[PDB]
């Protein structure tokens, strides 16, 4: 009669009628939390307008394609219960939000991208309003690129007869010629060159911050900041982020040292600062003029690269160099046996908290001593930019792959097995899509909020 | 005998 008919359980379907409705709960409420919480406030302006974006479109696919897919296209397989509009109109959105969606991706990336690697260069000068511009341009895009939609899908009666109204399915009405075009245009268009993108972009984000070295951040937590003279461990004169001037008694020599001003005693919070800057500048100035700590520093990767200019900042070129062995075994990557020598009467556990600390650094290569501040920022960056390919290409891989076989899988392998198997398929597939939209509005703020860096 | 829904 009508044996277009597929024989997917009940309890599968329950399933993902479960997941779905999760994934909605979750992409709904953070789209539109994300987009209003944004409705309110350069250049981190920018990517604001890039996540309002995109919270937009993942708000849309969610609002549109899930109710209606979910009862046609997993419950009530035919007939089309929408008419042709329906059926059209459905498609062209469909296609709509996900170039939006892809592009939006894409272009946060790249603004990204930006940013961080090139910021005086290309963020702080090119990048800025109106790229409003851009994100009208990203909308127009995928109106257009959603055109074909329009012609492409249709009604079409498909029962035996062909006559019975219980067999009026939406399909592509084309000639199967063109289905290949339009549907592999939309690969490219939706996935390829944006999952390049996305791919190199992020790598080269996580690359760049694993190499940057977090030695300011670290040295705010260790050496403190105090804009007026004091004393220190040892007991000598001190001001700013932990600068040693005029260590011999008392406190005149140490104020007339003030320099550059007459600072009377107190210092202003910029001028610690750039005294800070040129402290750690000296340090590792100090590290590339000796012979004995360059080769070592030039060894390390970037965590215990910083732990290094750590301990020449709190004792010079001329004290770090004098742990001889604990060097050799430094720059031979003997984390573990090197730690120990350290540890030993090295007299610099005269301060053996500061020294438990940046020998954990050492030993361990992560930040795990610095309590839960943000100096993990540039970790939680390399993170983030990881989580984001992962996250798009897991996400729409295998509903591209799913699409394609459609119409290339297409002639002649369609058996019973393949039939049942691509609707399974199906659901998996969209499963994951709409896994995308839930899924990045999490993640996104945890990049919005990742920004500390600039 | 294929599938009709994309």
């Amino acid at each position: 009669n009508s044996d277009l008919d597929v024989n997917t359980d009940i309890y599968s379907k329950v399933l993902v009628t479960a997941i779905y409705l999760a994934l909605f709960v979750v992409g709904t409420v953070g789209n539109s939390v994300t987009l209003f919480t944004l409705a309110r406030k350069s250049l981190q302006s920018t990517v604001h307008y890039h996540l309002g974006s995109l919270a937009l479109s993942d708000l849309l696919i969610l609002l549109l394609a899930m109710p209606v897919e979910l009862y046609n296209f997993i419950w009530v397989h035919h007939p089309w219960a929408f008419g042709d509009a329906g059926c059209r109109g459905y498609y062209f959105l469909r296609d709509a939000c996900t170039y939006a969606t892809a592009l939006n991706v894409a272009s946060l990336s790249v603004a990204r991208y930006l940013a961080i690697c090139h910021p005086f260069k290309a963020k702080t000068l090119m990048s800025r309003s109106r790229t409003k511009k851009f994100i009208s341009a990203i909308w127009l895009a995928s109106a257009l690129l959603a055109i074909p939609m329009l012609f492409t899908m249709g009604l079409q009666n498909r029962s035996a007869d062909g006559t019975h109204p219980g067999g009026l399915v939406c399909t592509p009405i084309v000639d199967t010629a063109t289905v290949k075009v339009v549907i592999q245009v939309n690969t490219f268009m939706s996935f390829l060159f944006p999952m390049l993108v996305i791919s190199i972009l992020n790598t080269v984000i996580a690359n760049k911050l694993t190499v940057m070295v977090n030695i300011f951040e670290m040295l705010r937590i260790d050496e403190g900041l105090r804009l007026k003279i004091y004393k220190d461990t040892e007991g000598y004169y001190t001001i700013g982020i932990g600068h040693l001037l005029t260590k011999s008694p008392s406190l005149n020599a140490a104020k007339s040292e003030l320099d550059k001003r007459n600072t009377n005693g107190v210092i202003t919070k910029d001028e610690a600062e750039k005294l800070f800057n040129q402290d750690v500048d000296a340090a590792v100035r100090g590290i590339l003029r000796n012979a004995k700590l360059k080769p070592v520093y030039d060894s390390l990767d970037a965590v215990r690269r910083a732990a290094l200019i750590n301990m020449v900042f709190q004792m010079g070129e001329t004290g770090v160099a004098g742990f001889t062995n604990s060097l050799r075994m430094l720059n031979n990557k003997r984390w573990d046996e090197a730690a120990v020598n350290l540890a030993k009467s090295r007299w610099y556990n005269q301060t053996p908290n500061r020294a438990k600390r940046v020998i954990t650094t050492f030993r361990t290569g992560t930040w795990d001593a610095y309590g839960s501040g943000s100096v993990q920022a540039l970790r939680h960056g390399v993170l983030v930019a990881r989580a984001v390919v992962i996250a798009f290409v897991v996400c729409w891989l295998p509903y591209h792959v799913r699409r394609l076989m459609f119409c290339y899988i297409s002639d002649e392998q369609w058996t019973t097995f393949l039939f049942d198997f691509y609707h399974y398929f199906y659901m998996l597939t969209n499963a994951l899509a709409y896994a995308s939209s839930a899924i990045n509005p999490i993640l996104y703020n945890l990049v919005s909020a990742n920004f500390r860096q600039v | 005998r294929r599938p009709y829904i994309l």
